[PDB]
C-alpha cells in the first residue's frame, strides 16, 4: 500500500515562521509572521501575507498576529497557516500530520482554537502541539535542562524533565530581539543619527545583528569604550551613508541582562534562571545546571555563553557545576527539535487524530500535548 | 468486580501499573496490580495527592508506593480536570515513567505507563476511565 | 503467462536522481498526492533506509518501469517494510510486477533481511502468489538526517458495555509477510 506521508512541523515565532518535513535537518521556509494592509490607497487584495508583505512594506502597514509569542489575531494567523501551507511550503495540509509549536504557558483557550482551526478549517488528518523550549532541549541531545528561549518578541526560562515542561517554574520575560532593536535605534539617535521609521528600524536590526555582542564585564567594557577606538565598528547603509557604534555594541544586549535599560523594573535573564531553577524539584536541580540551553536568535550574541556561565556562577552555590550549552544552530533549534519529536519511533501513538478530535472536541488538545 | 478494571485498564498493554484507591473517609486500595507499585500507596500518601498544599511537592517531589516522583502538571482538584501528571525518578540512570492521577467522587484513578509511553497517551487513557466512574457518581 | 522479456535493473532513486521526476509521476498517476510531498519522500531515499527503488529499462532516457519503497522495522533488524509497490500503468500485465518483488527479495537478502512485511487489501491474491503469507502489524522506521542528534467498598459499577490492521481511511487491511 502507499507510504503515508511526512509529518509538517510549523514553529510559529512572533517574528518569524520556519516551517518544513519531519526529518529534515533545517526547514525548508523560514518567512516574517506578518499581514500587511494598505496605508491609505481596488490596490490589488484586502491583505498580503508573509514573504508577500515583506515585499510590499512600503505601502502597507505591518500586523503581528503573534504576540510575545502568543496568538492575538486569529483570522490574521488564520493567514499565516494557509500561506504556510499553500503559498511556501506547497503542500495539501489534509494531507500530512502536522506539528505545531506554542509558546510556554499558551492560554487554554488559544491551544484550543489552534486544535479546532486546523481540523475545522485546515483539515488535517493527525497533528500535535509541542512547547517550544522542550523541542529546543531535544535538539540539544537532551530531555533534561532549562532552556533559555529568546527569541523577538518573549524570553522564556523552561525547566524540562524527561521530557516534559515544568511549567509552575517557567518564568516569562516581555523582552527579546524586537525591543533591542528599538533600544539600539534609541541610543543610536542619541548618538547624533536617525533612525525612527520602520524602515529604518530593519536597517538597524541588521545593525544589531551584526555588530552587537555581550560584553563579559559590562562596567569594564564601558571604561574601554570611553578610554579608545578599539571597540567602534562602521555599518555602510543602504544609499552608501556610513554610521559608527562605539559602546552600543554591548549596551543594547546587555539589557537582557539589565531590564532597567528599557525602563523594566525587573529581573535579568541570569536572575530568572537562577529562580527557575530554585523553583524546581531538589533532585533535578543539579541536572538543570549543567544542562543550561540557549534557543531563540536573540541568544546568538557573542559572549553571551561565557557571561551568564559567570553570572549563574556567582548566584548559584560554590559547589555547583554550570554549564552554558550554546549550539551553533539555535536560531533554529525549536524547529530542529520539532524534526526530531516528529520523526521519533515513540511519536505515532502522540498524534491527536481527526477521529480523536471529532469524539473528544478540542478539549482533547489539554490530555495528549504537555 | 474492582479488578476487573485493573484489567480493563491494563488490556492494551501500553501501561504497567494500575490502581483505583479511595481517598474518602479512610483511604484503602481498592484494586491494584499485585507485585508493582500503586498497591502499596499509603493513606499519607493519598493525603498529600488531595491536600491543600499543593506547592511543597513541586520542590519537594512526592511517593506513589514509595516511588519518587516528580510533578509535571497538577489540576487534581480544579473542576473540568480533576488530574495530576508525574514523572518517576530513578537512580542510576534506571528508566523513568508517567504517572496519570485523576480523581472522581469517590476514588483515585493512577495510571503508570511502560518504558517510552508518552504522559499525553496515559493521561487520556486514566481521564476517559474517570469520566466513566464520574458518570456513573463515583 | 506473464514472461517479462525487457531487460530491467533495480536501483536506488538517489543514485539516479536525474530519474527522481519520472519516478514521482509514475507513483502520483496511482496514488494522487501533492507533488511537493512526493518529489520530497523519494527525496529521502538513501542506502540508510529509508530508500526508493526503481525497475528501470534500457530502452530517449531510461523508463522507470516500477518503483518500490524499503524502510527498517521498530524491533525487527532483519525485517523490512515493502511499501509503495507500483508498476507504471501501461507496463502492467508483462510480469514487471513479479520481477519487482523478487528483486526487493534478492536486494533485501543480499543485505542480511530474511522477513519482508507489507499491507494490501485488493491486491492480496498478487502477493500469495509470490509467496506471502498473512503476518502480523509492524512499525516501519521513518527517515531521519545523518545530522540530527541521533541519541533519541462498595461495588463497581458497569463497564463501558489493535487499530494496526487499519490503515489512513479507516479500512481493514492484511498484513502480509514473507521469509527470504
Ligand atoms: C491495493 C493495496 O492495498 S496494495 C497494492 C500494491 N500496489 C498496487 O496495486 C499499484 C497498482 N497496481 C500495480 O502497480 C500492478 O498491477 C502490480 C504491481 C500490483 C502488479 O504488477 P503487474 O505488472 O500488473 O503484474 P505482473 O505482470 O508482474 O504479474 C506477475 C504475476 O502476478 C499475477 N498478478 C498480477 N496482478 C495480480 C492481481 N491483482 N491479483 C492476483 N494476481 C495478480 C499475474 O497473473 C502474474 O502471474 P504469473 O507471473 O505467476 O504468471
Ligand atoms: N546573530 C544575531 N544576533 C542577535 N540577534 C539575532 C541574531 N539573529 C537573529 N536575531 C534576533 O532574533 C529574533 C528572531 O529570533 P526567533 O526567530 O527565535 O524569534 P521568534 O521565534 O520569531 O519569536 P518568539 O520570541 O515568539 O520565539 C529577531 O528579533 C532578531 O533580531
Ligand atoms: C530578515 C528578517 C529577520 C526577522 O527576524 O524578521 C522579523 C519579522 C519582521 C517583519 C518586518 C520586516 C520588514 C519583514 C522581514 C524581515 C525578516 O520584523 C522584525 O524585523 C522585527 C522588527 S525589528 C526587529 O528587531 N525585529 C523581525
Ligand atoms: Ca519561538
Amino acid at each position: 500500500d502507499e507510504d503515508e506521508t511526512t509529518a509538517l512541523v510549523c514553529d510559529n515565532g512572533s517574528g518569524l515562521v520556519k516551517a518544513g518535513f519531519a526529518g529534515d535537518d533545517a526547514p525548508r521556509a523560514v518567512f516574517p509572521s506578518i499581514v500587511g494592509r494598505p496605508r491609505h490607497q481596488m490596490g490589488q487584495k484586502d491583505s498580503y501575507v508573509g514573504d508577500e508583505a515583506q515585499s510590499k512594506r512600503g505601502i502597507l502597514t505591518l500586523k503581528y498576529p503573534i504576540e510575545h509569542g502568543i496568538i492575538t489575531n486569529w483570522d490574521d494567523m488564520e493567514k499565516i497557516w494557509h500561506h504556510t501551507f499553500y503559498n511556501e511550503l506547497r503542500v495539501a495540509p489534509e494531507e500530512h500530520p502536522t506539528l505545531l509549536t506554542e509558546a510556554p504557558l499558551n492560554p487554554k483557550a488559544n491551544r484550543e482554537k489552534m486544535t479546532q482551526i486546523m481540523f475545522e478549517t485546515f483539515n488535517v488528518p493527525a497533528m500535535y502541539v509541542a512547547i517550544q523550549a522542550v523541542l529546543s532541549l531535544y535538539a540539544s541531545g537532551r530531555t533534561t535542562g532549562i532552556v533559555l528561549d529568546s527569541g523577538d518578541g518573549v524570553t522564556h526560562n523552561v525547566p524540562i524533565y524527561e521530557g516534559y515542561a515544568l511549567p509552575h517554574a517557567i518564568m516569562r520575560l516581555d523582552l527579546a530581539g524586537r525591543d533591542l532593536t528599538d533600544y539600539l535605534m534609541k541610543i543610536l539617535t542619541e548618538r547624533g543619527y536617525s533612525f525612527v521609521t520602520t524602515a529604518e528600524r530593519e536597517i538597524v536590526r541588521d545593525i544589531k545583528e551584526k555588530l552587537c555582542y555581550v560584553a563579559l564585564d559590562f562596567e569594564n567594557e564601558m571604561a574601554t569604550a570611553a578610554s579608545s577606538s578599539s571597540l567602534e565598528k562602521s555599518y555602510e547603509l543602504p544609499d552608501g551613508q556610513v554610521i559608527t557604534i562605539g559602546n552600543e555594541r554591548f549596551r543594547c544586549p546587555e539589557t537582557l541582562f539589565q531590564p532597567s535599560f528599557i525602563g523594566m523594573e525587573s529581573a535579568g535573564i541570569h536572575e530568572t534562571t537562577y529562580n527557575s531553577i530554585m523553583k524546581c524539584d531538589i533532585d533535578i536541580r543539579k541536572d538543570l545546571y549543567a544542562n543550561n540551553v540557549m534557543s531563540g536568535g536573540t541568544t546568538m550574541y557573542p559572549g553571551i555563553a561565557d557571561r551568564m556561565q559567570k553570572e549563574i556562577t556567582a548566584l548559584a552555590p560554590s559547589t555547583m557545576k554550570i554549564k552554558i550549552i550554546a549550539p551553533p544552530e539555535r536560531k533554529y533549534s525549536v524547529w530542529i527539535g520539532g524534526s526530531i519529536l516528529a520523526s521519533l519511533s515513540t511519536f505515532q501513538q502522540m498524534w491527536i487524530t481527526k477521529q480523536e478530535y471529532d469524539e473528544a472536541g478540542p478539549s482533547i488538545v489539554h490530555r495528549k500535548c504537555f | 468486580g474492582w479488578n476487573a478494571y485493573i484489567d480493563n485498564l491494563m488490556a492494551d498493554g501500553t501501561c504497567q501499573d494500575a490502581a483505583i484507591v479511595g481517598y474518602k473517609d479512610s483511604p484503602s486500595v481498592w484494586a491494584a496490580v499485585p507485585g508493582k507499585t500503586f498497591v502499596n500507596i499509603t493513606p499519607a500518601e493519598v493525603g498529600v495527592l488531595v491536600g491543600k498544599d499543593r506547592s511543597s511537592f513541586y520542590v519537594n517531589g512526592l511517593t506513589l508506593g514509595g516511588q519518587k516522583c516528580s510533578v509535571i502538571r497538577d489540576s487534581l482538584l480544579q473542576d473540568g480536570e480533576f488530574s495530576m501528571d508525574l514523572r518517576t525518578k530513578s537512580t542510576g540512570g534506571a528508566p523513568t515513567f508517567n504517572v496519570t492521577v485523576t480523581k472522581t467522587d469517590k476514588t483515585l484513578v493512577l495510571l503508570m505507563g511502560k518504558e517510552g509511553v508518552h504522559g499525553g497517551l496515559i493521561n487520556k487513557k486514566c481521564y476517559e476511565m474517570a469520566s466513566h466512574l464520574r458518570r456513573s457518581q463515583y | 503467462g506473464h514472461m517479462s522479456l525487457a531487460e530491467l535493473t533495480l536501483e536506488p532513486v538517489h543514485r539516479r536522481p536525474e530519474l527522481l521526476d519520472a519516478c514521482a509521476d509514475l507513483i502520483n498517476d496511482q496514488w494522487p498526492r501533492s507533488r511537493t510531498s512526493r518529489l520530497h519522500s523519494l527525496g529521502q531515499s538513501s542506502d540508510a533506509f529509508p530508500l526508493c527503488l526503481m525497475l528501470l529499462s534500457p530502452h530517449a532516457a531510461p523508463v522507470v518501469v516500477g518503483h518500490a519503497r524499503l524502510s527498517r522495522v521498530l524491533n525487527q533488524p532483519q525485517s523490512l517494510l515493502v511499501e509503495t509497490v507500483v508498476v507504471a500503468r501501461a507496463l502492467r500485465g508483462r510480469g514487471f510486477g513479479r520481477r519487482l518483488m523478487e528483486g526487493l527479495e534478492v536486494f533485501a537478502r543480499a543485505r542480511g533481511f530474511r522477513k519482508l512485511h507489507l499491507t494490501t487489501h485488493d491486491q492480496v491474491h498478487f502477493y500469495t502468489h509470490l509467496g506471502y503469507q498473512l503476518g502480523e502489524p509492524v512499525q516501519g522506521l521513518v527517515f531521519t538526517s545523518r545530522r540530527l542528534p541521533a541519541t533519541l467498598l462498595p461495588p463497581p459499577p458497569p463497564l463501558p458495555e489493535e487499530t494496526q490492521y487499519q490503515n489512513v481511511r479507516g479500512r481493514p487491511i492484511f498484513w502480509m509477510e514473507k521469509d527470504i
